[PDB]
């Protein structure tokens, strides 16, 4: 079921990943 | 499509602008069940399929 | 008895209306309502009952 899409060492790369209310 | 295996589109993630289904004159018809035809615009679902 | 039921009738079109969020609904209860007026005046009680069980399913399904 695709309910959703979207669409938009040398170096670090820092993500944060949360899941809050849906 | 037919009515026996008619289209379900899916439409979400964007601005469900009833008022020109609502206001149109080409409808024979346009009716409501659950909701009043007049407060879809305010009503905000997760899901609409058509 | 026909004016018991027909007070049954009145209280359920009442509550029909009360819960009726939509339109339709509100379009079928007075339907309902006219087609009872109409039996319990020319006395006849099938449809008078008919209209009666009909608005209490209605009722039920606005109220769960
Ligand atoms: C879509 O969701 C339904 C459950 O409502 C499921 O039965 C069906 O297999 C899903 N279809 C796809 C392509 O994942």
């Amino acid at each position: 079921n695709c309910t959703f899409e979207y669409v938009s060492f040398k170096n670090l790369r820092e993500f944060v990943f949360k899941n809050i209310d849906g | 499509a037919s009515v026996y295996a008619w289209n379900r589109k899916r439409i979400s993630n964007c601005v469900a602008d009833y008022s020109v289904l609502y206001n149109s004159a080409s409808f024979s018809t346009f009716k409501c069940y659950g909701v009043s035809p007049t407060k879809l615009n305010d009503l905000c679902f997760t899901n609409v399929y058509a | 008895n026909d004016d018991e039921l027909h007070m049954l009738m009145t209280d359920l079109v009442y509550e029909a209306l009360h819960f009726a969020k939509d339109e339709e609904i509100k379009k079928r209860v007075f339907q309902l309502f006219e087609l009872a007026d109409k039996a319990y005046k020319n006395n006849d009680r099938q449809k008078l009952e008919k209209v009666v069980e009909e608005l209490k399913e209605l009722l039920e399904r606005l109220l769960s």
